[PDB]
């Protein structure tokens, strides 16, 4: 038997897991929730500098 | 489930929601605990401002998912 995790940690991967393993599943989760929670306030930002050059030009 | 959304601020709103809720009715729980009218506020998730007819599950806004809140001027 050879399903070892995708990310060659050496414990077994789950196949609802995509092929990963608890530790390393839980670790890809964290960092793509991490860049788009980011990307996501770079937006905002970039709403709210929309909004205060809207303002201005009105009152 | 709860879903968070972070304002421009640093502050993070705790909500309880469910998957097939529309965006207009988060924005009105959001309206009953921190004032806000629900048009003026922008929602974000992934990259897009969130339509109010549209579902959460729409967006793929799962458990514990966090939001962005931008107000309009
Ligand atoms: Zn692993």
């Amino acid at each position: 038997s050879e399903l070892l995790c995708k990310k060659g940690c050496g414990y077994y991967g789950n196949p609802a897991w995509q092929g990963f393993c608890s530790k390393c599943w839980r670790e890809e989760y964290h960092k793509a929730r991490q860049k788009q929670i980011q990307e996501d306030w770079e937006l905002a930002e970039r709403l709210q500098r929309e909004e205060e050059e809207a303002f201005a030009s009105s009152q | 489930m709860q879903i968070f959304v972070k304002t421009l601020t640093g502050k993070t709103i705790t909500l309880e929601v469910e998957p097939s809720d529309t965006i207009e009715n988060v924005k009105a729980k959001i309206q009953d605990k921190e004032g806000i009218p629900p048009d003026q506020q922008r929602l974000i998730f992934a990259g897009k401002q969130l339509e109010d007819g549209r579902t959460l599950s729409d967006y793929n806004i799962q458990k514990e998912s966090t939001l962005h809140l931008v107000l309009r001027l």
